[PDB]
């Protein structure tokens, strides 16, 4: 395609970062086929489904999230400087996520997935919607992987080598992990 | 200032919230200036001196614009930035690192990381957008660290390490905010 | 489950807008939720009996993000967007019908009429930006039914026919939201 | 035009109804031509006139409209979701009609006709507006038949060779009528 | 109109804000209107007579589109136009003006002067947007002339003249706001 | 410049006034290279250095300011339409300057320089902060200068070439002056 039939109808969700036991979906641009749904450009939805027994690896948002429980039940914990806080998200159960907390995203133990559709209120740029990750995976490595081994080195009080061991990795699996137990 | 205020009045940069001997951060908000409320804006007044790291840190919705005042400073960001990527690819990590020297302003967005090394004894003076409940949040240092409230199931999973090994990395700083950058 | 829980601390679903024997409407507003004010969204869940269908109408100013969780949605979106094509009858009218399945979006813009029939048994979610004092009106049904309200010699030089005429052709659905979707 | 050196000075607009009774006339993008005029991207200015004795066919709006009288008086019927609220409306006179709001303006008999200012605050299509008119007219047919039989059937409880008969016509003293006066 | 009834109804034209014999000026700002607030709008009725000249001068911020109701206008409005003159002495000072009569529009940008002459019994209406805590100053007349307050030694340092001298020419403008235009 | 997608180093501005007595200038839109900036697009940013014992003519700003002193000490003077309101700023004071006050800046008494940090906040014309001064220059001539003879004459009540006499000069120094004695 390109640009809009006029169409408000829309299927293509673009591949994230899926897996054996993952998925994580991100509905393209309201506004880059059609000219129409112009006061929807600030926002986006992402659909992301998961397994049982699996987790999803902190990381941050850039984004204001809204949060929302499709199918399954899940388990949302949220962490800030002070402590955490953690929440259980049941059926339609919904959640707004404040731009920038890191999070991590779980589905307890049973045989039933899990599915949440995600909604992103964009600030630091329309459209685009970042989530940063502590973890190098396959893919992506970690961020605090682009400092240099000075700031690494000042910054921890632990040597590169002691760093770069925590830091990096294989992370085989990557970004949407299995409860271990 | 004014036997005649009752509207603007003139603010100054009275108790800092990051306080120590490596330096000092002085913020204004909006929650706390009428002024600055009405705007949507917050200041600062980062103080430093040569040898002292401003450890790794994102704002959370704050855009600061970074002006160097006095002083020669070393930057780094950290980047994710573009959408045309879609299906995962482009989108590529990036460090953005620099040196400030006096009249240099850099811009630092709201989800990344930063951190900044004071070559000198150092003045800045930055000007955050958007800043209604800002926060800010830490990845190094004892204090205000974030990657150090997350607990260890979790942190041996998400780390190549060991939820103590990786604790060990976590306590290694004796610190906060402010350090010595010490060569190497 | 969380019982010193609290702020942006969940949020469900209680009393529903519309309730009969083919269907349910619930509805969240930044009115009525704390987190949904300053995101200014309104939240909701549509749950259908295999062959009713949404009567047609519109809503004054969300603009709704329909989404399809489980079963089949069959959708007549009414719609005219661009102002560049006007000196009346340009902008023109387009039906924007389709067949939602499982996971499909459609989008409902501000004034466009809409209807939905349940092409098996349905459930679907709704987004909705700009929500704050925004309200359906039904062009059809026999509730909230605006050309209801629309008076006798009013209506007869509206309308191709009568004024009692008009005002039957309105009381011949004893019923209100959601109707019977059998064909002809 | 549309390439338009420096100009905060209009005179121009487009007719989108005339009969005599009265037309329309919705103004230019302040922006069409000139770059200044940027913020006011969103707003319309649109020129609306009345021979007495008239009705301006029940329609709703896209947008937000600032109605004010510049020359008359008029009954302004604002049809709600479950009662009207008509109101005398003499001359100076404004309101603020919300949008997705089916309105109707009557020209009362007499001498003097009726000339309304009608400013836009545009939501959807910034600087877009649109009308949903509900009679049929050689321009536009009823919104109400853009849909289908089956749909038009239950929708009415009716049967379509009549509801059609009671949707579809001909005005052609079409948006701008004269009552049975 | 109406027994039971209250709304948001509709306003008019309540206590001018300048009156003196050469015109009139109506004002009804956010601050005061509900509906009004809710657009961030106001709204002004000009009554001015055949010889008037509503003195030049600024509104602080509401961008104001004036139409013309009854009668003809001239009017002048100045402006440092397009910033995209990056240049000073290569930004230039244009004067546009027009002979306005009905149905005619005249844009009137936040802090450029514009000043209005009444060529025939005027009848003007406005509408401005960014309508609040908007403030006009005047640059002509006793009252609000903003630059009677430039103190002796600076208006000095201003004016190719001199403090006093220019004092002087300062309250020499017997009137207010709308005065008599009659050539010379 | 002219092109650099990518960065957040800013490092080079825009001289608007330039004497031997002091500096005005205005940096390059946030966004002028890049689309990465989108957010900071309203916003530009200026500089004022003046050297000691200097006055900055009264002119009013289209746009809100936020003014913060950076080095030296200042006298604010905010002209009402009601009479002035003079301040005093020291290092780190900073207010907020409305569009539409008519201002001036001045360096007291002594060999101290001035450092002025100058936020502005466009909402008329974005990305756009405009100057607005009441004296002539051989840089523009005053505002006061654009309209015509007889509105000038009338709103006065002085014949022309009396009112020529606050309107034009060759005033010496442009728009930073050495204040007096």
């Amino acid at each position: 395609a390109q640009n809009n039939p006029y169409l408000f109808r829309s299927n293509k969700f673009l591949t994230l970062f899926k897996n054996q036991h993952g998925s994580l979906r991100l509905l393209q641009r309201f506004n880059e086929d059609t000219e129409k749904l112009e006061n929807l450009r600030d926002y986006r939805v992402l659909e992301y489904c998961s397994k049982p027994n699996t987790l999803l690896l902190p990381h941050h948002s850039d984004s204001d999230l809204l949060v929302l429980v499709l199918e399954g039940q899940a388990i949302l914990v949220l962490v800030n400087p002070d402590g955490r806080d953690t929440y259980k998200l049941d059926q339609g159960d919904a959640i707004k996520i404040q731009a920038g907390t890191p999070f991590y995203l779980i589905n307890p133990d049973n045989n039933q997935n899990l599915r949440i559709l995600k909604f992103a209120i964009t600030f630091r740029r329309p459209g685009t919607v970042e989530d940063f990750f502590l973890s190098s995976t396959k893919r992506l490595p970690s961020y605090l992987s682009a400092f240099s081994k000075n700031f690494l080195e000042a910054s921890y009080d632990s040597p590169y080598d002691e760093i770069e061991q925590t830091l990096l990795q294989e992370e085989q699996e990557g970004v949407i992990v299995k409860m271990p137990k | 200032t004014l036997s005649s205020q009752d509207k603007p009045f003139n603010l100054r940069s009275r108790d800092p919230i990051y306080s120590n001997n490596y330096g000092k951060l002085y913020e204004i908000t909006p929650e706390k200036n009428s002024q600055l409320r009405d705007l949507d804006i917050l200041l600062n007044c980062l103080q430093m001196n040569e040898g002292a790291l401003f450890v790794p840190h994102y704002n959370s919705r704050a855009t600061v614009i970074l002006v160097a005042n006095e002083g020669r400073a070393e930057v780094e960001l950290v980047g994710l930035e573009q959408q045309q990527q879609q299906g995962l690819e482009s989108m590529q990590l990036r460090r953005y690192a620099a040196t400030l020297s006096e009249g240099d302003i850099i811009v630092i967005p709201s989800s990344f990381p930063v951190a900044l090394k004071a070559a000198s004894d150092l003045n800045m003076v930055g000007i955050g957008v958007n800043a209604e409940n800002n926060e800010r949040n830490f990845l190094a240092g004892h204090k205000e660290n974030v990657i150090r409230q997350i607990p260890r199931q979790v942190s041996d999973l998400t780390f190549p390490g060991s939820g103590e090994e990786v604790e060990e990395l976590l306590e290694n700083q004796k610190e906060s905010y402010f350090v010595d950058g010490q060569p190497r």
